[PDB]
């Protein structure tokens, strides 16, 4: 709703990899704020 | 070939694109502020529209 | 191919998507509150839409 | 591909899916609790749409 | 596809289809009391459709 | 992909059905007592229906 | 495909079907006494379809 | 009576290319009865 | 008209054969009665 | 496939069939006594009809 | 009765070819119940 | 598959066929005495039709 | 006369390519009968 | 105007040949009045 | 044929100029025709 | 009419086997119900 | 099942035939059903 | 497939066809002297009618 | 395909035919004087028709 | 708040076959979270 | 025979093979 | 292929064009100064265009 | 294939050509001074038309 | 943990794998 | 006359990739006798 | 105009060759005064 | 040469080749 | 002036994955003269 | 706005090469114009 | 290139910079632009 997939990642803009670490892919703020969040107390 | 018209009526609309296939999330939401409009097609990778706060929406069937 | 325009009347509307195939079952729900528009294709995952709760719908019949 | 549209009138309403080919059987029926509404294609598997109880049904003929 | 729409308007109304084919026979029917609902399409297996009982139809050609 | 609709107007109605081909024979009559339908497609095997004893008929033509 | 109806309005009336091909001849002829209806496509062998004696016909261009 | 005559044949408007010779020209009801026959005599 | 090729045969209802004896077909009794007149008669 | 009604309104009327092809001759001619209706379709062999003699005609365009 | 006869089957309306001998046609219904016992019987 | 109606309403009004190809000829010339009908194809060997002398004609685009 | 000479033949109304040197573009009627005539003669 | 290819013609029953030697081709009464015509005065 | 052919009155010749058979109209109509298109 | 094969079964959601035995295919309880009445007296 | 078979009242045997349990009207119906389309 | 109507309305009157392709011709013109009519279709080798001198013409949009 | 119809209502009227493909020059012009008409396909080679000086113009739009 | 309970999930309008057993079925915004943390945790 | 033996009869012989 | 109309009706008017696939940019944006028309096709690479600004729009949907 | 019709109401209307493909730029722009007509097709090279300067526009959808 | 903070940890773990 | 330079060329409305410098644009009669005379020179 | 391409050639009856001399095609007598006319100026 | 005469000649002079 | 920078380029209506970090949105007047500049430096 | 491609360049007209030295692609005086700007400060 | 171009009114150099030549406003536009563009 207010967070969409766009707000969590982010295509690496250099393979369309050392940029994403084969991740493809860059994490965005809010996708770190998510996962250490989840990570810590799952 | 589909297409739905949304002109934003008020600050902050916003148009949620939910993704073609057997699992279903929003892959892009667009940001309407008032009086924008946005035409957007369904697509190989978007088959639901979703509209969230007040607009004027015209589809293939009426308004 | 076809779309069906669901506009909630009231909170919490519910489009429950059936799955395309020889079993049936609710693959997917989403919620609309009061206002909220969501326009959606049948797909090739998804052949019957269920709306529960006050709704206004527009289809390539009618009303 | 055709859709047929059921608003259930009383508590209760059923739909019944049959098969599509040689043999018919009740493949699948849905319920629908009194203002509940189910769109539904006929389908790969799906080519024959019983309604059970009283209910407002649109096609693509009539009503 | 076409389909026909019969509504039972007496109990025991009896849709029997006829098989397509060289060779023609009633492979299936289906039974419809007061007020019950049959929608179906003519298909690959069934190129018959014949109504006993008094019953209302809907077809692409009329009523 | 047309159809013609039966309706008997009296007991005893035959629906002759007439074989596509060189040749020409009936295939299979099908009989209809006062107030029955028998909805019915040209087919591969059927490119000539013949009504026999008072009827309703409804043609992709008119009444 | 197209097809024509014909209703015999008096007995003995005479549907001929002359063939398709670089030659034409009476294949075959029907015979429809008053009040009987013969619904007839033109076939893959059937390209003329001749009518004698009074009778009521319809087709894709009117009566 | 069931099936006259005039069920099974009928005749050429034309007379001959129109019936081959025949004479006749036969209704579906004919041909029904001829094929029968043809193939289990 | 009041006689169809229904009502002269039947597929068989084994071969869809000895039960046809390869006829794949069975006749009816309104077959037989038309098919012993004419060989009788011929 | 296109189609031609030719309704004979005197008797001896002639409908004559010309040859689709680099060649053009007279394949075919029908005979029509009065009241004699002929249907007639645009064929692989024949792509011009010819009517002579006092006679009602309906076409897709008109009469 | 939940389920009836008539649900189940349906008399013949010719009788025979249209039935296969049978005299019964089945339901949807039918078929269904038919079709499950004789899987796991 | 577009044609042309061609009523004479004098005599030797006549309908000449020209060649489809990078020439063209009149191939085909046809005679039409007074109430005489001509319904002609453009075919895979005519292209243009021309029309000489009093006579009523049809077409899809009219008269 | 049954048939005419106007059956048959028609005056080019050109004159040549459009008769391609015939002076004379013949009518159905007209390749019919000679049509028959040269492939029996 | 009144003389067509099947008032010259017929195709031979027996080959779609003796019956229409080789001609495939029943010539009508019609064909051979004429072409015993022009042959005659050609 | 009697629609084209008729006997010559004379020898049943310069009246018919030895075909034994003189022409009508519709004779030559057909003739002339034939004789301008053969081969 | 109240009874169909969804009230009769449900898929494996392991297989699409010792979850269902085989069989695919879990039995409902309104299933075995019926069977154990059939097979009892038949 | 309760809706098909009851407990013989008797043997809770002649009034039951040995089945242990009678039978509803809903019961003979599929019963009757399914021995008579079976195999 | 389209075509063009050209009657006409005085004497003299040209009707020349333009070649399709990457260099453009008048490979064919047509003469028309007044009251006479020719229908043309634009095809594989013709992509452009031009009229000359008085005449009144019909295509799939007026006249 | 599509096609433009422009008759010239002055002397001297210009019909420029621009060039389908990446880079686009006048490939042909043609001269239409008062009362000229010329019908124009858009082809292969052409994709843009330019119009000078006062003339009348029918496409699939209006006028 | 921003996302509660029920944008999440949500419930079983018959409970089961339809939820496959979970109790209940997902929104696009759940699957939106949870397919993001199972392809990254 | 019958009228209607006649008539299948006639029918059968004018036009067997 | 469906297109936008867009009239500008006032200065600074901005069209962005978004992109086709899986992830969605701004791929392009053009301006519009008062009284500017631009029409715009979805295309392979473009399936939703965004209107910025006071400007009329022209759709197959509508105004 | 879609086209616009533009007509210049003013001297110095530039219609601008738009390029179909990942990047977009001016691949060509046309001159049309008052009463200049120019008819322009979307093209296999060209998927966006922009016009500046007072202009009359016809499209598939309005003006 | 939050009100969201929970509403979010729940969900994961409900419906993890 | 029959044919005026008119008719056969005609100017360039922009002077030049238009014309790509030939200074004219050729109308139809133009290239008809262009073609005509070039094939056969 | 007043000619068309038709006015000055002819496709080769013959050769749908010596008749057109592989020219495929034959020249009117409009055909000529005009090549006459050019190649005499030329 | 006639006024035809150089309009034909000066349109082939000035396109050949 | 002729061209301006409004032109050229457009401010990013969201700040970013919509302009890929650039801040500016660039019209087609825009790559027209960059793929120009590019092409030939 | 008032600058397109075709304003910038021409497609040689030799090679759809030394008119256009591999260019393809002459260019115009506005294309220079611009150019020899843009070097002169880069 | 006038209309981007101007010659330094000083040396025909502080003033331009060592350019030789100063810049219009239409200049600075195209050169901000190039320069924030390209590679
Ligand atoms: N592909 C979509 C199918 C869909 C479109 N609209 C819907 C509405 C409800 C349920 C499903 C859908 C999905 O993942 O679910
Ligand atoms: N697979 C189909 C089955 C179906 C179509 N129409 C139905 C109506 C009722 C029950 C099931 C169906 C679906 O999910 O849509
Ligand atoms: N033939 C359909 C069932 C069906 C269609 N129309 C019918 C009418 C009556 C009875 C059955 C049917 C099938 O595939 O199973
Ligand atoms: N002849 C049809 C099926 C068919 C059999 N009997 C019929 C009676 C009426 C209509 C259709 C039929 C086919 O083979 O495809
Ligand atoms: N196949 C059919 C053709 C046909 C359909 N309707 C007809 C009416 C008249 C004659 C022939 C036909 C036949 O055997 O004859
Ligand atoms: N083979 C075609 C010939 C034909 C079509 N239309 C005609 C009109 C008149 C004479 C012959 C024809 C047919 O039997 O139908
Ligand atoms: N071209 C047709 C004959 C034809 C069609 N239209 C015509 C108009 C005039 C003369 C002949 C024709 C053929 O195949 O033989
Ligand atoms: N050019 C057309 C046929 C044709 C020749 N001349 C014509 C004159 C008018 C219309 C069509 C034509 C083709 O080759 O297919
Ligand atoms: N093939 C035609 C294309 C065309 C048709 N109509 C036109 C009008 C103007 C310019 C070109 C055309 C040509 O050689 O030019
Ligand atoms: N190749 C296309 C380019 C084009 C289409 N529409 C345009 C509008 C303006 C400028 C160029 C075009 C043509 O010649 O038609
Ligand atoms: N999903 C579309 C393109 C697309 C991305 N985001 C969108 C937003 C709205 C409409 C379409 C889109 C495709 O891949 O084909
Ligand atoms: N996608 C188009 C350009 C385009 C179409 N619609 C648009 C709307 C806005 C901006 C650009 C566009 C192209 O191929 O280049
Ligand atoms: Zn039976
Ligand atoms: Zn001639
Ligand atoms: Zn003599
Ligand atoms: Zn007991
Ligand atoms: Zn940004
Ligand atoms: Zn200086």
């Amino acid at each position: 709703m207010v967070i969409a997939t766009d707000d969590l990642e982010v295509a690496c803009p250099k393979c369309e990899c050392p940029a994403c670490s084969g991740k493809g892919v860059i994490l965005t703020a809010q996708g770190y704020t998510l996962l250490d969040f989840i990570q810590k107390h799952l | 070939s589909d297409f739905v018209v949304i002109k934003a009526l008020e600050d902050g609309v916003n148009v949620i694109g939910l993704t073609r296939g057997a699992d279903t999330r929003f892959h892009h939401s667009e940001k309407l502020d008032k009086g924008e409009v946005l035409i957007a097609q369904f697509t190989e990778h978007t088959s639901a529209i979703k509209v969230r706060g007040k607009a004027y929406i015209q589809t293939r069937h009426g308004v």
